[PDB]
DNA sequence: GCATCCGTGAGTCGAGGGAAGCACAATTTAACACTTTTGTCAAG
DNA sequence: CTTGACAAAAGTGTTAAATTGTGCTATACTGGGAGCCGTCACGGATGC
């Protein structure tokens, strides 16, 4: 981009690279039911590892993994977004067998169902804000 | 209530039969002359419901 | 792979 | 595909403000029809909504008071101008419609670069947010005069352009 | 308005007939005028002699001759009645009984062959159509290098498309050459054994190269007899099938030796002989004679491959994109192939019919079923990609379309599977394919235009003309020659100086195999006819092409096709010389057959009394609607008693002025920024153009309605429409159709129709309503035809076709059809697209009053203002030079012809500007006026910018500006001059077919889709705007969650939401919270149909019913 | 730009909270027919009509103008939703 | 005309590649949203100010446009003391701060700047406000609830048509 | 072989009609009209019956047939759904009910119920005079007098206000 | 290691495009009349 | 207001034509046919 004169902040590229490095590969199952060589999200194994330490068990040993944007997108936890992207037959056949439950976390899943996307005015941070004047509030405070 | 999760799973023959309102036994779609759906066909009104509301 | 050939 | 949506050729409006667009009267009448029928019913133009809709059916049956009511209908409201391909988020922007005579959308010169829009035959789509939430989002977040910097780089995106630079440089 | 011609190149030959590619090929295919005995084995005649005779193996059906009858209806009748302009085809066949020895002969009707009109188009189902010529790889034998392994080559034998499998000859790494057929690889030894080849023959022929021959000398099958080798090969080709000789020889003979199934083609046979140096008896890989196979081309192909691998000097690889290896399938060849395909199906039915059913009492009429033949021909002219709706916006549009060459179509490349190699400009495109004219975008390079002087030969190879040069003098002998033949000579350039017939330049610019070289005159063997042969007809219409970048010259030539005819269209001030020929060769205009005197002139017909004594009446096509809606009319240009010579103009066609191609107006153009209304290609025009009806065009729209038979009852086209006042039915006549000459606006009824209402009990509210008002509900409803929004005009024609009318084949159940023609005279308005020939295009953004436009010191305002910023980035300097020349012509009252690459130059333009200044300024001196104070101030600034020489008088400095094309321009608003001189001149601008009137569209509610319940799409359907994925991403990036949700549910497919939203708005309320879209409901049901249990759950994993209990048992 | 948009953005921690407050206030004004406005008669937005100046019918314009005054209290968990509606019904029938 | 056709063919076949790339980038990052003010992570990235030039075998200062694209609108993870100016931890780097850092680097006072980036963010299903930095459209700290993943994908994918030239 | 099944006897007729048309087509050197086909079929056949038979023999066209060289347009994209009420049609029905309810408000507390029962505004189905009488406990003539009285005052109220003529 | 199989390739628009016959039984449907509800006119 | 008269429309019942479904035909007949390369290129995933 620089060689072409395009100016782009490094944040946008680092957001995508963060998604590429989102997964890890298990090398030692430890005191868990995970399989050696199984690929899962880095957040899950770290959360599982800190959990295993809590009850005094051998933590899961993992290895950082890098995959492309297509592979990272297709191996997402939500089957609705993955099915709408590509390999619809392959995504749906695995999700149906695994009985995968889509929690509707991202934007594509909510768009498919026509729901309010969890971003912007639809985010839980601002969605529940209330507005009231100093007279409709003062009267309520009395009660 | 409100939809929070969507789940996909294999459908058993018992579930497929529970979904169905009737077995489609004939390939006939509609009558060629009267243009009404044929009984037990792919467009059967006893299976999939009335063509027009409350009739 | 050919159903007609397989039948024949 | 969406309701309350139109499309027409774009021409340059140099007299417009950064937050304004030139919406043809005929497009606005169809885009804001349910709002216009309510306004026509409120005034003496039509007895009810159904009689109001019959009036707009025939071009020669439309009186001159309908256009005055249409001006009242769109007051404060904004519309969304969209040019394909919408490569970035500035491909859709909110403008306050200004009723004009003609059939071409008048585009402000400063938003051309964000839209990647010139006037050699380009077209854009017009969309009408309906609710107070949809209007508030467009008037606060999507307004053209509020998005002056590029989200990609942080540099100004609505900035002086070909003829504007030439005049100031001279 | 005298015409001044520039240039030095003397063209020895004129332009060939511009439609000969379409017209000559179809004549050679039908052969309808040559007597049957003198017909040659080409076209549909060759198709008859290929499939016939038909033998049962003892009934023989032989073919004797064919003939084409007169068309049942004329061309005008076919267009009016939605018919096909076609000629009946009759075949004279004889049935031969081998047993008895008796012959029965009769003429059988084989169907109708569509006829090509004089202009080179077809009338299919009443619509003019053009068959686009297809370019593809020429059949033959080609030797391409293997990319994976260096030093090795692959021999490919390509037959005609769908006329045999491709054959690959490759030297395997093991050393054994393997022949790949039908995706199957097998050693070439086996098939070579089948062709009666022994070890001695192979070593004697192929043994002079090295170890390659020893790799083809496997004796495990050499001792094996040829008959067993055929059985062994047959099992390899189709494993599993029962291997029998009668089933093996038939397959092998059909594969490479059957002319009816394998056809190398005349082009393929010629290319094979030219390459391999052999003489093919036929067009098959092998000949099957005397009960044994004989080799034709495998050994010559194998010898060449081995020698090429060895490294002999005389053998080389073949460039597949070389235009000597690419041929053109014209309309005649494309139809003949479809004729042969259908005729093969006819033979198939004939074979299966002569073996069953009264074999003793059989006749050729009973055996022959013409339905397969008509179906194949009808399919080609209707549903083929190469059969395209005729583009007849103007005469140039139709001419361009017939000369287009497309690499796509059945048997060609794919729009998305085509790489850069097929899309590039090969060096052999010079003089044969235009390098600039092509549709930018996904179709770039895949659709091209034939060059002006290029012509397609019999074999399908494009040829270009060259002037033979002997001993350094250029002769008048012109040789038409293909790319492969062109590569053997040193061909000079047409701009080479000539001292008469001898080349004067000591160093001559020439081409050797496409590479530019410098050679002496004695080394020159051929010369170009003219620069015009390198470019197509459209590009040859762009003056000063040498100053235009190819990227913009592409746009200029393409946009000339999209220019609409104008009621006051004028030929350009600066021309190239092809304007007369384009009109003449398009057949749009009317010319005298020979010398004669005009007898009667009228707006409807011209009667000419030719010297032969015959009175020939010429009807004039008046206000005829083109396929694109543009009105095509011929206006007489002669008077009663005028003497006309042969070829003299009688009536101007559409978009022509006195026989010259008139695609636009010549307007005074000032090149300057103007208050931001010129911003980013936008155009500023004067109101004076509208006052004198410039850029005013007539367009006709056709509306169609049908009265059909319904189970409830027949639809009636009548004036008695229920629940309508007289105001709505004022313009309808007694028959229910709008009267001719009535002005119709949107919502106005064109044809009144009433249809029976479906039997259904009314809603209880309606029943109370009817009972209150005492009105009996009628049995019919309003289904009349009304003017769509944004349309209208004057009704000019009403066509009423009824069932049983002569030649009217209405669809079953259709009582009648009524067609209404509404014509509107469109003036230039804001948003209409304008363009010039040099690629500069833009929409009108502002129409100013005459007093607001900048004006000359003499008071002449300019007509168009163009932004100078569109020049530097686009590098199209031709518009600048046309403006300078047009400025001289404006004051001298003359037009110019500057041929491309040989025409007007700056010294010649400046000397004309010097003459123009003397009449532009010397007039002012005579009138008694000096130099303006405002002019002096501009001249003071001009000398500061270096535009004029300091120290000269104001008159002398004004001349210097004029010689640069710049004048002192005053401002109509302020009265003060523009601070710098402005390039002002006369330029030819076209009004393109894309108008804002036909593109503006809006919608609140309307039709919705069947399954998804989403709004339809398209202005014609009153559809909504597609809010695709990228638009959804933009709302997500903005954070407009509620705006996005509305466009997903409330405005698209939330049936309960969209009904409530509309009801809330008309009641003055806020729209409600939306619900689940219907598209997701469809997704759930479609997923269930795949046996996938999709369930929507809540916070506690309990299922949530989104179907409202309508699907739960 | 919208009047006082810079001041509006500086009054909330997230620009999307500003839109929620404006849209929710606009609906409150529409529901009660602009009778719950905190704007004095000199401050009510006005539109120029052929007959004369009238109250601006755009509630979003009212909500933005009211919020600049500072007489509106906005936030999360201010009052119960049912309690807020019933109280506003009683004051502004 | 040979080059003009190749350029025209390149443009036609690059729009499909650029458009496909943008769709891939959207679908991998569509769920990334600024979901909290701070995730509490102490990790960071040290954005370099000097580039390892190899032709001269020496460290040379990076281009100003390059340093701005990596430091503008970013929260400092650690305190920086350059040219007598104390940039405290948690301070968003404005253009003046970025220019000040480059000025300090030219004086040999700092080699890299430790800033919070989405790479080291610990927020699940998105980023935090302090790891993203500024809303480049508003030149102020990003508001919680913005779909930065969609913005990032569009920002990268929009100039794709211009890349190959 | 047909998506819309046709009986054997009618299929045999279609085949015979096609053979007759084909034989006449080669004899006349053109496509025969329905008159020539009907005559060649024999007794009991006229142009109307031949035309109806051809109309019956029309196979349904696929909703997924592409149009244009680009593979992005289909037949189903151009066929509107005319079954579900449009938003305009749904809105005017609710507007009509609101206006009708206001008109019935001016009626007496007894007349309105009789009129709505007779017009099926409550149960969805009309009730005959005796059933309306069995509902209230009066003979049929009482309802026919009440209905004619309730329906007449509505004419007066509508004529004196003209708030209900537009919906008609 | 390499062969081999599978899925992927911008957006909006636009317009044009739209070869068996018979017998026989079995079922369905138009055609008809008679009686029964419903609706209506009178009366007191 | 209800009684009764009074009749038009609507509702059962028979029933003939019209339509639809099903069986049968006896020299002998015993393994298909359209496709057919500018094979699209390239990355990934599986496999043996
Ligand atoms: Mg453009
Ligand atoms: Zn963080």
């Amino acid at each position: 981009y620089r060689a072409q004169g395009v100016k782009l902040h490094d944040k946008h590229i680092e957001i995508v690279v963060r998604q590429m490095m989102k997964y890890v590969e298990v090398t030692d199952p430890g005191d868990s039911r995970l399989l050696e060589g199984q690929v899962l999200e880095k957040w899950d194994v770290e959360a599982l590892n800190e959990r295993l330490i809590a009850e005094g068990k051998t933590p899961v040993a993992w290895k950082p993994l890098l995959m492309g944007v297509t592979k990272s997108a297709l191996s997402t936890k939500s089957w609705l977004s993955a099915a709408s992207f590509q390999n619809t037959t392959h995504v749906l056949t695995e999700a149906a067998i695994a009985g995968k439950k889509d929690e509707l976390i991202g934007l594509k899943e909510n768009v498919i169902l026509g729901r309010l996307i969890p971003a912007g005015t639809g985010s839980d941070f601002v969605r529940f804000t209330q507005v009231v004047d100093q007279k409709t509030l003062k009267a309520i405070e009395e009660a | 209530k409100e939809v929070r999760k969507v789940r996909i799973a294999l459908a058993s023959p018992e579930k497929i039969r529970s979904w169905s309102y009737g077995e489609v036994e004939k390939p006939e779609t509609i009558n060629y002359r009267t243009l009404k759906p044929e009984r037990d066909g792919l467009f059967d009104e006893r299976i999939f419901g009335p063509i027009k509301d409350y009739e | 792979s050919d159903p007609v050939r397989q039948y024949l | 595909r969406v309701d309350y949506s139109g499309r027409s050729v774009i021409v340059v409006g140099p007299q417009l403000k950064l937050h304004q667009c030139g919406l043809p009267k005929r497009m606005a009448l169809e885009l804001f029809k349910p709002f216009l029928l309510k306004k026509m019913e409120e005034k003496g133009i039509a007895p009810n909504v159904k009689a109001a809709r019959r009036m707009l059916e025939r071009q020669r049956d439309i009186k001159d008071e309908v256009w005055d009511a249409l001006e009242e209908v769109i007051h404060g409201k904004v519309v969304l101008l969209n040019r394909a391909p919408t490569l970035h988020r500035l491909g859709i922007q909110a403008f306050q419609p200004v009723l004009v005579e003609g059939q071409s959308i008048q585009l402000h010169p400063l938003v051309c670069e964000a839209f990647n829009a010139d006037f050699d035959g380009d077209q854009m789509a017009v969309h009408v947010p309906l609710s107070s939430f949809a209007q508030a989002e467009a008037r606060i977040q999507m307004l053209s005069a509020h998005n002056l910097l590029s989200p990609a780089s942080g540099e100004p995106l609505a900035k002086p352009s070909r003829d504007i630079i030439l005049g100031l440089y001279y | 308005m005298e015409i001044k011609r520039f240039g030095r190149i003397r063209e020895v030959i004129p332009l060939p007939p511009l439609t000969e590619i379409q017209v000559e090929s179809y004549r050679r295919a039908l052969q309808a005028d040559v007597p049957p005995e003198k017909r040659e084995n080409v076209g549909i005649q060759a198709a008859f002699r290929e499939t016939f005779p038909i033998e049962e193996e003892g009934l023989v059906l032989d073919f004797l001759e064919y003939r084409l009858g007169e068309p049942p209806f004329p061309q005008d009748e076919c267009r009016e009645k939605d018919l096909t302009y076609q000629a009946p085809l009759y075949a004279r066949l004889q049935l031969i009984h081998k047993d008895t020895g008796l012959i029965k002969e009769d003429e059988v009707f084989l169907g109708h062959i569509p006829l090509m009109t004089e202009d080179g188009s077809f009338i299919i189902n009443g619509a003019d159509r053009v068959i686009v010529s297809q370019i593809h790889r020429s059949p033959g034998v080609y030797f391409t290098p293997d990319p994976a392994r260096p030093g090795r080559y692959i021999a490919s034998i390509i037959p005609l498309p769908k006329r045999g499998p491709w054959i690959d000859l490759e030297v395997e790494p093991n050393g054994v050459v393997s022949m790949k057929v039908n995706k199957r690889k097998f050693p070439l030894v086996l098939l070579l054994r089948v062709l009666g080849y022994d070890q001695e023959t192979l070593a004697r022929e192929l043994g002079a190269y090295g170890e390659l021959v020893q790799g083809l000398m496997d004796e495990s099958v050499f001792a094996m007899r040829p008959e067993e080798a055929l059985i062994r090969l047959f099992t390899l080709l189709r494993p599993g099938d029962p291997p029998k000789r009668d089933k093996a020889v038939a397959y092998v003979y059909g594969l490479i030796a059957d002319p009816r199934r394998y056809d190398l083609g005349e082009a393929g046979r010629y290319k094979a002989e030219e390459k391999l140096g052999i003489r093919l008896s036929g067009r098959t890989l092998a000949r099957f004679e005397d009960g044994e196979f004989k080799d034709e081309v495998f050994l010559p192909t194998l010898r060449y491959l081995f020698a090429l691998t060895a490294g002999v000097p005389g053998h080389e690889v073949d460039d597949i994109d070389h235009l000597g290896n690419r041929r053109i399938r014209t309309v005649g060849e494309l139809m003949t192939d479809q004729f042969r395909v259908g005729l093969a199906r006819l033979a198939r039915g004939v074979r299966e019919r002569m073996l069953m059913g009264s074999e003793d009492s059989l006749t050729p009429a009973k055996l022959v079923n013409s339905r397969p033949l008509e179906a194949a021909i009808r399919e080609f002219f209707s549903r083929s990609q190469l059969s395209q709706f005729k583009d007849e916006t103007n005469p140039l549009s139709s001419l361009r379309h017939k000369r287009r060459i497309s690499a796509l179509g059945p048997g060609g490349l794919t729009r998305e599977r085509a790489g850069f190699d097929v899309r590039d400009v090969h060096r052999t495109h010079y003089g044969r394919i235009c390098p600039v004219e092509t549709p930018e975008g996904a179709n770039i390079g895949l659709i091209t235009s034939l060059a002006a002087y290029a012509r397609v030969d019999e074999l399908g190879f494009i040829r270009t003309p060259y002037r033979r040069v002997v001993g350094g003098v250029v002769t008048d002998e012109v040789v038409y020659m293909t790319a492969t033949e062109e590569d053997r000579y040193t061909i000079a350039q047409a701009n080479t100086p000539l001292e008469g017939n001898r080349i004067a330049a000591e160093r001559v610019v020439a081409r050797r195999k496409g590479e530019p070289v410098i050679v002496s005159p004695e080394e020159v063997e051929f010369m170009d006819v003219s620069p015009k042969q390198v470019f197509s007809v459209n590009t040859n219409l762009i003056p000063f092409l040498e100053h235009d970048d190819a990227n913009r010259a592409l746009m200029g030539s393409n946009m000339q096709t999209q220019a609409v005819p104008l009621i006051r269209a004028q030929a350009p001030v600066v021309m190239t010389g092809l304007e007369e020929r384009v009109v003449r060769d398009s057949l749009a205009a009317l010319y005298a057959e020979e010398d004669g005197e005009v007898a009667k002139v009228d707006g409807n017909r011209i009667v000419v009394r030719y010297e032969d004594g015959r009175l020939v009446e010429y009807p004039l096509r008046r206000f005829y609607r083109s396929n694109q809606g543009t009105a095509l009319d011929q206006r007489p240009r002669v008077v009663v008693g005028q003497r006309v010579r042969k070829g003299d103009l009688l009536a101007d066609g559409p978009a022509s002025e006195n026989g010259f191609l008139a695609l636009g107006q010549n307007v005074l153009v000032a090149i300057m920024p103007f208050d931001g209304y010129n911003f980013e290609d936008a155009i500023v025009i004067s109101e004076e153009l509208l006052k004198r009806d410039f850029y005013t065009s007539i367009h006709i729209e056709r509306y169609e309605i049908e009265a059909r038979d319904t189970k409830l009852g027949p639809e009636r086209i009548t004036r008695d429409i229920p629940h309508l006042s007289e105001a709505a039915l004022r313009d309808l006549d007694e028959e229910g159709v709008v009267r001719i000459g009535a002005e119709v606006k949107p919502g106005d009824i064109l044809v009144g129709r009433t249809s029976f209402k479906g039997e259904s009990e009314p809603t209880p509210e309606e029943r109370l309503l009817r009972s209150i008002f005492g009105e009996k509900a009628r049995d019919v409803k309003d289904t009349s035809l009304r003017v769509p929004p944004g349309e209208g005009g004057i009704v000019v024609r009403t066509v009423r076709l009824r069932r049983g009318d002569p030649g009217v084949e209405l669809k079953p159940g259709v009582r009648e059809v009524v067609r209404v023609y509404v014509a509107q005279k469109r003036k230039l308005q804001v948003g209409d697209k304008l363009a010039n020939r040099h690629g500069n295009k833009g929409v009108v953004a502002k129409i100013l009053p005459v007093e607001d436009m900048p004006h000359l010191p003499d008071g002449t305002p300019v007509d168009v203002i163009l932004n100078p910023l569109g020049v530097p980035s686009r590098m199209n300097l031709g518009q600048i030079l046309e403006t300078h020349l047009g400025l001289a012509g404006y004051f001298l009252g003359q037009r110019y012809i500057s041929p491309i690459f040989d025409g007007a130059k700056e010294p010649e333009i400046k000397e004309l500007l010097a003459q123009a200044f003397e009449v532009y300024f010397g007039k002012r001196k005579g009138e008694g006026f000096g130099v303006d104070k405002r002019e002096v101030e501009v001249l003071r600034r001009a000398e500061k910018l270096g535009l004029v020489t300091p120290g000269k008088t104001p008159e002398e400095q004004l001349k210097e500006l004029f010689l640069q094309g710049k004048v002192v321009l005053y401002d109509g608003r302020t009265g003060e001059p523009i601070e710098g001189p402005i390039v002002v001149g006369q330029m030819f601008i076209m009004k393109l077919y894309h108008m804002v009137e036909d593109k503006m569209h809006a919608r609140s509610t309307g039709p919705y889709s069947l399954i998804t319940q989403q709004p339809l799409g398209g202005k014609a359907q009153f559809g909504g705007q597609r809010f695709g994925e990228m638009e959804v991403w933009a709302l997500e990036a903005y954070g407009a969650a509620h705006t996005l949700q509305e466009m997903l549910t409330l405005k698209s497919d939330d049936i309960e939401g969209r009904n409530a939203a509309y009801e809330a708005i008309i009641k003055g309320e806020d729209v409600p919270e939306p619900s689940v879209p219907e598209s997701f409901r469809v997704l759930v049901k479609e997923l269930q149909a795949l046996a996938l249990d999709v369930q929507t759950l809540d916070e506690k994993d309990n299922p949530v019913d989104i179907f409202e209990g309508l699907a739960s048992k | 730009a919208e009047p006082g948009i810079d001041k509006l953005f500086g009054m909330v921690d997230s620009k999307y909270r500003l839109t929620v407050v404006v849209a929710k206030r606009a609906q409150q004004l529409l529901r009660h027919g602009f009778k719950n406005t905190v704007l004095e008669p000199e401050e009510r937005p006005k539109m120029q009509t052929l007959e004369g100046l009238f109250d601006d019918p755009n509630a979003v314009t009212w909500a933005m103008k009211e919020l600049l005054t500072g007489r509106l209290v906005f936030g999360e968990n201010l009052v119960p939703e049912d309690r807020l509606q019933k109280e506003m019904e009683r004051l502004y029938p | 005309s040979h080059g003009a056709r190749k350029g025209g063919a390149d443009t036609a076949l690059r729009t499909a590649d650029s458009g496909y790339l943008t769709r891939k980038l959207v679908d991998v990052t569509h769920e990334i949203v600024v979901r909290e003010a701070d995730c509490g992570t102490t990790n960071y990235i040290s954005v370099p100010l000097f580039q390892p030039d190899e032709v001269t075998r020496s460290l040379r200062l990076r281009k100003r446009a390059d340093i701005e694209a990596g430091l503008y609108g970013r929260v400092l993870a650690r305190e920086v003391e350059v040219l007598g100016v104390r940039l405290e931890e948690g301070r968003y780097l404005s253009m003046d701060d970025v220019h000040l850092l480059i000025k300090a680097a030219e004086a040999g006072e700092i080699q890299e700047v430790p800033v919070r980036s989405p790479l080291t963010c610990q927020t699940r299903y998105g980023v935090c406000q302090k790891c993203y930095g500024y809303d480049l459209s508003m030149a102020r700290p990003v508001s919680i609830g913005e779909a930065v993943g969609i913005v990032a994908a569009q920002s990268i994918g929009e100039p794709g048509t211009q890349l190959t030239m | 072989a047909r998506t819309i099944r046709i009986p054997v006897h009618m299929v045999e007729t279609i085949n015979k009609l096609s053979r007759t048309a084909r034989q006449l087509q080669q004899e006349l050197g053109r496509e025969p009209t329905y008159e020539e086909i009907a005559e060649a079929m024999g007794p009991g056949w006229d142009a109307k019956r031949v035309e109806e038979t051809l109309k019956i023999a029309q196979e349904p066209v696929s909703l997924e047939t592409p149009i244009g060289d680009e593979k992005d347009s289909f037949y189903g994209d151009f066929i509107p759904d005319e079954h579900l009420p449009s938003p305009v049609d749904a809105a005017t029905q609710s507007l009509l009910s609101e206006e009708l309810e206001k008109a019935l408000s001016k009626l007496s507390e007894r007349e309105a119920m009789v009129l709505k029962l007779r017009k099926g505004l409550i149960d969805g189905r009309e009730h005959t005079l005796e059933e309306v009488g069995a509902f209230f406990g009066v003979t049929r003539e009482r309802i026919r007098q009440i209905e004619n009285k309730a329906l007449r005052k509505l004419k007066y109220h509508e004529s004196r206000t003209r708030k209900l003529r537009d919906f008609l």
